[PDB]
């Protein structure tokens, strides 16, 4: 049960600051050092530097020895990455790693003078296929939101098998995402299928019942 | 963390004996992955050799694991085991050095 | 700044067959303390990377002899004697010998699997959406293989490209298939000005496009 859990998604304006955190659990925090990794959109992994979890002394790679601060809270097995004077270039997903083998689920930070925009969630119901294969595919459409990311599930997680969540796409300045789910023609409208969606940035969270 | 802690000069790793050819063959085949120098506080700041050595071990070993895993390691129960020993002999040898100089 | 040049960018391996990934550094990875800190990680679809081999060839607990790392100085290699399902995903090397540590560009590993025609289903704009004067016609093409797939939209016969956005999912860890999602969006005004909307898919599994359309007249 060696896990590293990072703080939620972030949306900040240029010049603002952020303090992303990570919590270790499952191993002796101060016996392994931690690394920090960046990943801009579409790009590869960029090593930001590391933290001696024993000494607490941080080390920044040449590009981050300017506006980045790495710190700890030994007692809580928690490391913090603070970025000051944010710039559009800072937009990316940051990771913490225990040495070189374990990563956190990541943390997506977005920096832009663009204001948040909740996403409009639309259900999606059949019309074609019915029982020529016996399966039925329902969907859900989340469009026109900003920034990334949005969280979606079916029936608050209970329905995870046979589901397909496609990567968000960029519009003018809004992301649209889609997701499908397939079940046996019988179980619907037999059972109730609901689409769960949350757009952290907009402190939003919506659900949509799907019907014929 | 390491305030007041010194890095002693390098020294040959002590040849410790672990009866079985294997676990013994392990140390010889894995000692490059172990330290060959120790962190410590001035020998005077301690009442005896035991306090000193005990502090030196925890500091050396730990410092060693955090700075190496940072680059990419994996210290198993055996790695830690064979290390406490090795580092302990080294810390004691460090004690002689330091004391021998006071 | 050490540069890791991992190749190939992609691999399609048949289960039971080998597979070797290469990672060349622009400078020796023989760190000052005598070790060579080269790490091989695997990042499955959806997951976070996970290390399999560290220090060039030491296997992390639970990893099979199948995988073996080797090389030195500047040439390293991740070898998989017998590949299999669980192996699919993105592999990459990470070096921790020099400041700053650097990663290789990645090597997406695909595990071949029997062919499969994309399951297609189309969806007319939802009610709540038209109320605002926007019409999005979604089309899902799930669980197919090979990955190569082409999608075309036809509004009342004529081909349409404006207002279309597509999306792809990586290979599936479960069934090794790929899935696509195409969304045709236009104004409600234009929408209602047309009748039948079609979603044509062109896949290896069929010498003819796999169609799916609906007429606005709900007819």
């Amino acid at each position: 049960q060696i896990q590293l859990v990072q703080s939620g998604p972030e949306l900040k304006k240029p010049g603002e600051t952020v303090k992303i955190s990570c919590k270790a659990s499952g191993y002796t925090f101060t016996n392994y050092g931690m690394n920090l990794v960046k990943q801009a959109p579409g790009k590869g992994f960029e090593w930001m530097g590391w933290i001696n979890t024993f000494t607490g002394e941080p080390t920044y790679a040449d590009d981050f020895k300017g506006r980045f601060v790495f710190s700890l809270d030994t007692s809580a097995s928690t490391a913090y990455l603070q970025i000051n004077n944010l710039k559009n270039e800072d937009t990316a997903t940051y990771f913490f790693t225990r040495g070189t083998d374990y990563w956190g689920q990541g943390t997506t930070l977005t920096v832009s003078s663009a204001k948040t925009t909740a996403p409009s969630v639309y259900p999606l119901a059949p019309v074609c296929g019915d029982t020529t294969g016996s399966s039925v595919t329902l969907g859900c459409l989340v469009k026109g939101y900003f920034p990334e990311p949005v969280t979606l599930t079916w029936n608050s997680g209970s329905l995870s098998s046979g589901v397909h969540t496609f990567p968000a796409v960029l519009q003018s300045d809004l992301y649209t995402l889609s997701s499908s789910v397939t079940v046996t023609s019988s179980t619907w409208p037999s059972q109730s299928i609901t689409c769960n969606v949350a757009h952290p940035a907009s402190s939003t969270k919506v659900d949509k019942k799907i019907e014929p | 963390g390491l305030g007041g802690y010194m890095l002693g000069s390098a020294m040959s790793r002590p040849l410790i004996h672990f009866g079985n050819d294997y676990e013994d063959r392990y140390y010889r085949e894995n000692m490059y992955r172990y330290p060959n120098q120790v962190y410590y506080r001035p020998v005077d700041r301690y009442s005896n050799q035991n306090n000193f050595v005990h502090d030196c071990v925890n500091i050396t070993v730990k410092q060693h694991t955090v700075t190496t895993t940072t680059k990419g390691e994996n210290f198993t129960e055996t790695d830690i085991k064979i290390m406490e020993r090795v580092v302990e002999q080294m810390c004691i040898t460090q004690y002689q050095r330091e004391s021998q100089a006071y | 700044d050490v540069v890791m040049s991992q190749t190939p960018l992609t691999l399609s391996v048949t289960i039971g067959q080998p597979a070797s990934i290469s990672c060349k550094s622009s400078q020796s990875l023989l760190d000052s303390d005598g070790k060579t800190y080269l790490n091989w990680l695997l990042q499955r679809p959806g997951q976070s990377p996970k290390r399999l081999i560290y220090l060039v060839s030491r296997l992390d607990s639970g990893v099979p002899d199948r995988f073996t790392g080797s090389g030195s100085g500047t040439d390293f290699t991740l070898k998989i004697s017998r590949v299999e399902a669980e192996d699919l995903g993105i592999y990459f090397c990470w070096q921790g010998s020099h400041f700053p540590q650097t990663f290789g560009g990645g090597t997406k590993l695909e595990i071949k699997r029997a062919d499969a025609a994309p399951t297609v289903s189309i969806f007319p704009p939802s009610s709540e959406q038209l109320t605002s004067g926007g019409a999005s016609v979604v089309c899902f093409l799930n669980n197919f293989y090979p990955k190569d797939i082409n999608v075309k939209w036809k509004i009342d016969g004529s081909e349409r490209q404006n207002g279309v956005l597509n999306s792809w999912t990586d290979q599936d860890s479960k069934d090794s298939t790929y899935s696509m999602s195409s969304t045709l969006t236009l104004t409600k005004d234009e929408y209602e000005r047309h009748n039948s909307y079609t979603c044509e898919a062109t896949h290896k599994t069929s010498t003819s496009p796999i169609v799916k359309s609906f007429n606005r007249n709900e007819c």
